[PDB]
Order: C-alpha cells, then sequence, then structure tokens
C-alpha cells in the first residue's frame, strides 16, 4: 500500500 | 514530457480539483485523468469507481540509468505515462476497474 | 539457518546489507515489529534495499506475501521457492546476508 492512496498490491 | 500532449494529463492539480473535474464529467467508472504529485517526478491517477474518485500513486525510480514509473515499487514498470494508461485501458493491474474514458 | 536474523530493525538491515556489497540478490529475513507473528523480507536490487512483508493467516496455517495468492507453510519454503522463480520480486534470491 501507500499511505494516503489506494494502490493495493503485493506487500 | 510526451504526457503534456495528452488531454488525460492535467499536469499539476489538487486532489480536491481532481475530484471537482472528475464529477463534472458525470462520475462514470473509469473516468480518469493524471496529474502531478505536489512535491516531483512523481504522478498520481485519479480514478473514478462507483462513484467514487480513488488515486494511485505513480512514482519514478531509476534504472542503468534511465527513468522508469510504477504504481506497485517496481512490480509492474512503464517508461512513461502513456504506456501507463494505455496498458490499463486493456489491464486492470491493480486497478478495480479499466480506464475507460477521459477526464478532459 | 544464515538467512534468517531473527530480529533487528530495517535500518539494521540496510546496513546488514550494505556492508555485505549492496550486491543483486543479497537477502535476509527478519521479524517485524510487530505483528510478532510477522516476518520481512530484506532484498537488495540496484544497490537498493526492499522489504517484503510476509504475514501468516489460516485456511492449516500459511505464509503469504501477496494475500493468500502464493503459499507457504513455512519461510524454508518460501526462501526456497524463490531462488528458483520470481514471484513478485525483481530478481531471485541467491546470496544470503
Amino acid at each position: 500500500w501507500f499511505e494516503g492512496y489506494d494502490n493495493t498490491f503485493p506487500c | 514530457a510526451i504526457h503534456r500532449t495528452q488531454l488525460w494529463f492535467h499536469g499539476r492539480i489538487s486532489r480536491e480539483e481532481s475530484q471537482r473535474l472528475i464529477g463534472q464529467q458525470g462520475l462514470v467508472d473509469g473516468l480518469f485523468l493524471v496529474r502531478e504529485s505536489q512535491r516531483p517526478q512523481g504522478f498520481v491517477l485519479s480514478l473514478c469507481h462507483l462513484q467514487k474518485v480513488k488515486h494511485y500513486l505513480i512514482l519514478p525510480s531509476e534504472e542503468e540509468g534511465r527513468l522508469y514509473f510504477s504504481m506497485d515499487d517496481g512490480q509492474t514498470r512503464f517508461t512513461d505515462l502513456l504506456q501507463l494508461v494505455e496498458f490499463h485501458q486493456l489491464n486492470r493491474g491493480i486497478l478495480p476497474c479499466l480506464l475507460r474514458h477521459c477526464c478532459t
């Protein structure tokens, strides 16, 4: 993720 | 710099302004624009899905020694924003829907 | 046994990897803080260190770096798998820090 954004992917 | 020739590119506008613009054009699913991040070589893809504007960070990295862009910390990489957009018109990748309509 | 560094900070891992050459595929696994359950895969690519969360869940206990798409019964299996295959990674793991 990126705090403050809606990105969702393998962390 | 070719992204400047694209109509979905709004250069440096705020998140609030991007959600007003997407609103103005009717909050259609896949309505989208690309803009500058407020603090460089970084960008945000603002995309409407289910009547909500979501914001996807696009960050630059180097590589021997040429820049590319990514939304997933380098798992998927693009030479420039046009390539990224064109990819995501056909493939959702990390996004919740396809990029369907340019927000001018 | 080499690649598991028990608990060390993120920075500490960046410094360890750093002083071993910042080479491609240089890696280590550590416990996170917190999630005592959680782990992190610290991996060097292009003289840059990245950190990949490894989270456990239950179906049967398993670990994943990508919310259940790719599962491993323990950490060793995940490592061995990623010596051959990239998975979500930028390069293979080949050197133990």
